[PDB]
């Protein structure tokens, strides 16, 4: 909206590592203050969907992990370099995946408006289907306290934010899209599908405290 | 336990039904009408007079509008205040429901909301009864409300120190505190720092890292203190300047020390 110095996210340190080994990943943040941002490592094992790995909240020094990892990896940040690192010890060979870091806004009341910015991801080696056509209405449901968000991934790039706070439409996202809470079953809509809207779509939840849960994926 | 309502459609509408029978053409969710629990959801010249089970029979008459103003997609800026108009009444006693729960029953065509929080999103139902040549139905319209995030249009406000001068007794320590209020930015990069003004130079004093003393949807308040172990005689010859800045602008406040 204003042409002000804006946000990059560089990832590094990935490589081919033997099982039982260790490897340090790095995320060079650029354009945002780590004391008013939460930084996240979200993972994509080849072919499957997105999975949350680790969060850090530099302001308070809080760090959170998904149980599927909890115990092995240590997430840290150096606010004097605006750099977050994911320290991986004893890779169990399911860790094979591309590792994205992504930002969120963690300031003011500390509500969750999505992962606004992702890096390209760094590769470390150790979704369902809808099918409609250009012009159709498509609705995607998701059943399971948070404010949900919807992302759109294109085959080899990092996810884009479409929706935050379950209804509100992220900047740039065309007005076609819609979001709803409806009890425990949130639902994304594309009003009149266009040729560019074909992608894998993920929903996401936050929390209790800070545990991020993604959806299973939907190929449209 | 029969209830009646009518539903006028216009441009992009929706409709819901509640099990108004005391809770702790359907019964058969065959069409595109969704049920979650205790609440059915209508995505639009039909009818749909259903019942669910102490039974509650609903008798709806959907009827497109002809004569026709706030619409069924209304945005509330969270942090600040806002209001949700009743699309229908563009006043009788309007009863508001937020996602099935009861909000107000006030005689006006707009509910006002003082501090918009995240949970103010949802679908709101504004019911009001209507009698004609004698027949008492209820008018239901559903408005979907979004809690959208929006950056401030405002410079940071310095709340402390507000005075130009500070009286001090030299040889004793002094702490000048700078507090400033920051409004919401999605990529929030606040700048708050202390400066010294000696002969014609300005330089950033070298301590310490700021902290928040308040963080709510509307206000982030950040304080940053300067500490002098003992006010010397020079310390009356310089000025100490609080400087805050955010993406809209910057404000300062200088402090000149006095002796007494
Ligand atoms: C601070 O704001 C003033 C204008 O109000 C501007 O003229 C000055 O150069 C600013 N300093 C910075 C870094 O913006």
């Amino acid at each position: 909206g204003p042409l002000d110095p804006e946000v990059q996210l560089v990832e590094s340190g990935g490589g081919l590592v033997q099982p039982g080994g260790s490897l340090r990943l790095s995320c060079a943040a650029s354009g945002f203050n780590l004391y008013y941002s939460s930084m996240h490592w979200v993972r994509q094992a080849p072919g499957k969907g997105l999975e949350w790995v680790a969060s850090i909240y530099s302001s308070y020094g809080y760090t959170y992990y998904a149980d599927s990892v909890k115990g092995r990896f240590t997430i840290s940040a150096d606010t004097s370099k605006n750099t977050a690192y994911l320290q991986m010890n004893s890779l169990r060979a399911e860790d094979t995946a591309v590792y994205y870091c992504a930002r969120s806004s963690f300031s003011h009341g500390y509500g969750w408006y999505g992962l606004d910015y992702w890096g390209q991801g760094t590769l470390v080696t150790v979704p369902s289907s809808l099918s409609a056509s250009v012009g159709d209405r498509v609705t995607i449901t998701c059943r399971a306290s948070s404010a949900v968000a919807w992302y759109q991934q294109k085959p080899g790039k990092a996810p884009k934010l479409l929706i935050y706070s379950a209804s509100s439409l992220y900047s740039g996202v065309p007005s076609r899209f819609s979001g709803s809470r409806s009890g425990t079953d949130f639902t994304l809509t594309i009003s009149s599908l266009q040729p560019e809207d074909f992608a894998t779509y993920y929903c996401q939840q936050y929390g209790y405290a800070g545990l991020i849960t993604f959806g299973q994926g939907t190929k449209v | 336990k029969k209830l009646l309502w009518t539903y006028s459609t216009r441009s992009e509408e929706e409709f819901v039904l509640f099990c108004d029978l005391p809770e702790p053409e359907d019964i058969k969710s065959y069409p595109h009408i969704i049920q979650d629990k205790c609440t059915l959801h209508f995505l639009t010249n039909n009818s749909g007079s259903y019942i669910c089970r102490c039974c509650v029979k609903m008798i709806l008459e959907v009827k497109p509008q002809t004569n026709a103003s706030a619409s069924h997609k209304q945005d509330l800026l969270l942090g600040s205040t806002g209001s949700i108009s009743c699309p229908s009444l563009s006043s009788p006693a309007v009863t508001w429901y937020k996602n099935g729960k009861l909000l107000s029953v006030e005689r006006s065509n707009r509910i006002v909301v003082d501090e918009v929080y995240d949970y103010h999103q949802g679908t709101y139902v504004c019911d009001y009864t209507q009698s004609d040549t004698v027949s008492s139905w209820t008018v239901r319209a559903v408005v979907q409300v979004r809690t959208i995030v929006g950056d401030t249009k405002l410079k940071p406000d310095i709340l402390d120190p507000v005075e130009d001068t500070l009286e001090v007794e030299l040889g004793k320590p002094l702490t000048i505190s700078c507090k400033a209020r920051f409004g919401f930015e999605r990529v929030f990069n606040p700048v708050i720092k202390w400066y010294i003004k000696d002969s014609d130079l300005e330089w950033e004093v070298s301590v310490p890292e700021a902290k928040s003393i308040k963080s709510t949807l509307k206000d982030e308040i950040i304080e940053r203190n300067i500490i002098l172990e003992k006010v010397t005689q020079r310390d009356l010859r310089r000025k100490f300047v609080c400087f805050v800045q955010n993406s809209i602008g910057n404000t300062t406040q200088s402090v000149q020390l006095k002796e007494k």
